[PDB]
């Protein structure tokens, strides 16, 4: 096993020069060995990717999933450690940079079938990984415009060369 | 095809559906505010309105006595119905119950509903209230309504 | 009927990350203003409803304590009185249910 | 005579110099205690920086819901801007559009919309023609149209605007709404206010009357980007609070002599209280109707 | 019930702590407190007859300066060498993932040996001696974040500081040394420099059945 997420949470940086940007805070948190499926946990993480902390808490509070409740607890205690130990000014001034589900350590149980047949159950476990970054959530990427499509096409046409010659 | 089908297929059959709605109605008459799944609350709401209509029809009526005998399984609510609820809604015409949605059951995530009889002695539910008349759009519409009153 | 071939992770990712399978973002979330807690627009606030439920449960417990047994439901209407007030002249022939606390501000 | 670009640049320079003077008057950090006494999250203590922190900063300490829904602030019972710095230990109470008594919020929204209209006016008319701004009358909410008094050109005493001109005004105001400028607030001495607005006799009279009613002669200036105006009170935080905007009508006041005062009337509704198409059309017609104070 | 017991090299208290005299910083029974101080002094002299109170304060300021430089460069071995086990954790755990920029500028007045106290014999066969020394110096401090952002103090500006630093030596230890044990800060001390960030103290968190009372 590996706990590099916690080691990432405790990496440290040199002092900041007075003429460079602020280097917004980064908080790493994870919960291990959650009795839940990593696929459904992925669905919940992909739901709360890139949102603000309050928006994510609202959506998880009004979702209908055990994983949603678990991730809400993880996010609440991550905000707690954020504005308790990592010198984040405002508790609402955070967004989710990374939201990931991983496979846990599972168990093997027997499933009795008909005849004299059997199957092997998996008592599935999972991890949840979250990273909180100080700052407002980054603006979503705007959809491409017809102007942009035309410029890209004209760049291709002007980048055409005469091939297989001098 | 279920066009024009007004009743839900509930329980283990029609008899079981009637018995379920009867148990919910008996609970509603006893406690004056119950919570249950949304569909069951809707059906038992309709039956509760009709039950109050029979109670207002009154205890001396043998048909109303038989209906209360069937639909109240504990036999103390029949005096309570005929001499509490019908005297309470003697003035009112037909809005006897209040149904509101309460979010989700914590086990199977079922859409929940609270239903009460109006009046009560219990603490009031956190009712959805409309926006106050002192809001921006409401004052603009009040100014509009005033100007139309002066015009006509 | 059995699979003729194994479905690849590319096909599986397309199927499992199709936008229909994703969780839709809810827009009907608003701050309940009596307490500042998150609620849905068509749904009663969980916190306020939970408060009302515990107060109603204590009312029903006191009703049962005065009641003393089943099959004895009263013929008269009921009122609830808290500490520090007398029954009003409209609440004459009604069962008084006493509570050992101050009357809540949300209860009139 | 100075060009309008030079006048705008000098007014912004004076505004920034005065703001830097206040920030230098408070050079060292000082901690003040703000007791949130609202109904929701009651008795919450904030430790804020003196003359730096904002009611927006307190709302950002609490939650983003307070940031997005809070429009005004009650600091010791007085209406306060979201971006105005706090000067003392006090009690705060955030005010939204949908309270029981939102009248102060309505007044702040109404003043903000009038000030944005006046900016649209001043940067809409042509350079060969003169624009002088009188005041924004404190007209009640129930009247239906925010009003702004302009002295126009002697060559334009006869000109009436058309529907395309009114729609151009509306498009410029919607461009401001898209640009999303914060409403910067400055409590300033009357001498600095006169030095800012010295090339406007009506603004001089306005500043003089405000300095007369207030014993210490401090007045309130507000800025969205480059446009600076004297205000009658608190304003909303950002122009993006406005969703539906329209410059409905332009009228002329009754006394043509000595100068022609023209009252520009518009109507607006925020994002939190946006109305339907037909209701908005009826509000448009009532705003096009005359408003008298 | 093993015969091996925990062998401590320090205590975690102050024996008859020097109460700060009011106005000591504002202004630029004596026989009894003196006599008690030199009773303790002949106890240190008996356990080691090569100790000089007049020679202590330069060693005390040396220990203080080098301990804070070890705090600057995170030298925990030398910080153990110069700092007692009671003073080490409330020295280091609030800065474990932070960068501390500390410096010593000068001393306004020489440090003063202001209290000397001793232990009893019964302390597990060990006798400890504590000496309280007034220091009033000028220091600089700048504590940085895990990300390098500034939290406390200013980088270059020096400020006055007055501390009642208490050192302790285990006299019965053959290899015992004088190390910083704690420092008394007066209850009348001036309020500290304000922090550079804003703090929200939450109110009570209310259960649904509970009503908020003022
Ligand atoms: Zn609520």
């Amino acid at each position: 096993i590996s706990r590099k997420w916690e080691k990432k949470n405790k990496i440290v940086y040199p002092p900041q020069l007075p003429g460079e940007p602020r280097r917004p805070a980064e908080i790493y948190h994870c919960r291990r060995q959650i009795k839940y499926s990593k696929d459904k946990m992925w669905y919940l993480a992909k739901l709360i990717r890139g949102m603000s902390i309050d928006q994510a808490l609202a959506q998880l509070e009004f979702n209908d999933k055990k994983g949603a409740k678990i991730i809400k607890e993880v996010l609440l205690e991550a905000q707690d450690m954020a504005v308790r130990d990592h010198n984040v000014e405002f508790r609402s001034n955070l967004y989710i940079a990374e939201s990931t589900s991983g496979r846990g350590q599972c168990l093997k149980r027997i499933r009795y079938h008909g005849r004299g047949r059997f199957g092997i159950m998996e008592k599935v476990y999972c991890h949840y990984f979250v990273k909180l970054v100080e700052g407002p959530p980054p603006p979503p990427e705007p959809p491409k415009t017809a102007v942009a499509h035309a410029k890209e096409y004209i760049q291709q046409l002007r980048s055409r060369t005469i091939v297989h010659t001098l | 095809i279920s066009h024009g089908r007004v009743f839900r297929r509930m329980g283990l059959g029609p008899e079981s559906r009637i018995h379920l709605l009867r148990n919910l109605l008996t609970g509603l008459v006893r406690h004056e505010r119950i919570e249950a799944p949304w569909a069951r609350v809707d059906e038992m709401r309709g039956y509760a309105e009709k039950l109050i209509d029979y109670g207002k029809l009154g205890d001396t009526n043998e048909r109303a006595m038989r209906m209360a005998d069937f639909w109240l399984t504990e036999k103390d609510l029949i005096p309570k119905l005929f001499q509490v609820l019908a005297p309470r809604y003697k003035d009112q015409t037909g809005g006897y119950t209040r149904m509101l949605q309460i979010p989700n059951r914590s086990l199977d995530r079922a859409k929940m509903a609270v239903i009460e009889y109006k009046g009560n002695c219990l603490p009031p539910l956190p009712l959805p209230r409309r926006d106050s008349h002192l809001t921006l759009l409401n004052q603009l519409l009040q100014g509009l309504r005033q100007d139309l009153r002066q015009s006509q | 009927a059995a699979p003729k071939n194994r479905r690849t992770i590319e096909v599986n990712r397309c199927r499992r990350r199709n936008p229909q399978k994703l969780i839709k973002v809810k827009n009907n979330i608003d701050v309940c203003p009596e307490c500042g807690h998150l609620k849905q627009k068509h749904v009663l606030c969980a916190y306020c409803y939970e408060k009302v439920c515990k107060e109603t449960a204590e009312i029903r417990r006191q009703i049962g304590k005065q009641e003393g047994g089943p099959f004895k439901a009263p013929t008269i209407e009921t009122v609830v009185l808290y500490t520090g007030e007398t029954p009003s002249e409209q609440d004459q022939g009604k069962r008084i249910i006493e509570r050992d606390r101050k009357r809540p501000s949300w209860f009139t | 005579q100075l060009s309008p670009t030079e006048l705008t640049e000098m007014r912004n320079d004076l505004f920034n110099k005065e703001k830097a003077r206040q920030l230098s008057l408070t050079p060292r950090t000082e901690k003040i205690e703000v007791k949130h006494v609202g109904k929701t999250d009651p008795g919450t203590v904030f430790v804020m920086n003196k003359n730096i922190s904002t009611p927006y900063s307190c709302a950002m300490h609490l939650s983003e819901w307070y940031c997005r829904k809070s429009i005004l602030a009650l600091v010791d019972g007085q209406p306060w801007d979201m971006y105005k710095p706090l000067t003392k230990s006090c009690e705060i109470k955030f005010l939204t559009f949908k309270d029981c008594d939102p009248g102060e919020v309505n007044k702040a929204y109404w003043r903000s919309c009038a000030m944005m209209m006046g900016c649209v006016i001043e940067r809409a008319f042509k350079d060969e023609y003169m624009v002088n701004l009188v005041r924004a009358p404190e007209v009640p909410v129930i009247s239906g149209a925010f009003c702004y008094d302009v002295v126009l050109d002697s060559k334009l005493d006869e000109w009436m605007p058309t529907k395309e001109n009114l729609r151009s005004f509306t498009k410029d105001a919607h461009a401001l709404i898209y640009k999303d400028l914060p409403f910067e607030t400055l409590e300033v001495e009357a001498k600095v206010a006169l030095e800012i607005f010295q090339h406007s006799k009506y603004k001089v009279d306005f500043i003089e009357e405000k300095a007369s009613q207030n014993p210490e002669r401090i007045v309130k200036l507000h800025r969205i980007g480059d446009f600076i105006d004297v205000s009658e009170g608190p304003l909303i935080p950002r122009t993006s609070i406005c969703f539906q905007y329209e410059v409905s009508a332009v009228h002329n006041l009754q006394p043509t002599q000595p100068s022609l005062i023209r009252r520009f009337q518009g109507v607006s509704l925020p994002v939190h209280l946006r109305a339907h198409f037909t209701i908005w059309d009826k509000l448009l017609e009532r705003s096009r109707k005359m408003v008298t104070e | 019930k093993s015969d091996r017991s925990i062998h401590l090299a320090c205590t975690a208290g102050i024996f008859d702590a020097y109460v700060p005299p009011e106005g000591d910083a504002r202004i630029s029974e004596r026989m009894k407190k003196t006599m008690a101080s030199q009773v303790s002094i002949r106890r240190i002299k008996d356990y080691d007859a090569n100790f000089k109170i007049k020679d202590f304060p330069e060693k005390a300021k040396d220990i203080f300066i080098e301990a804070h430089l070890c705090l600057n460069n995170s030298d925990h071995d030398r910080l153990h060498t110069l700092v007692t086990e009671h003073c080490f954790p409330d020295m280091t755990w609030d800065i474990k993932y932070k960068t501390v920029r500390w410096s010593f500028v000068e001393s306004l007045e020489p440090s003063h040996v202001v209290q000397v106290r001793c232990s009893s014999m019964m302390n597990q066969g060990n006798v400890y001696g504590q000496i309280t020394v007034r220091m009033h110096t000028r220091q600089t401090l700048a504590i940085y974040d895990r990300f390098g952002r500034l939290m406390y103090g200013q980088e270059d500006v020096p400020k006055d500081v007055l501390e009642y630093v208490v050192f302790e030596k285990q006299l019965t230890n053959p290899y015992g040394s004088w190390r910083m044990h704690t420092k008394i800060v007066p209850p009348w001390a001036p309020p500290k420099q304000p922090i550079l960030k804003t703090v929200m103290i939450p109110g009570p968190q209310l259960k649904p059945e509970e009503e908020y009372e003022e």
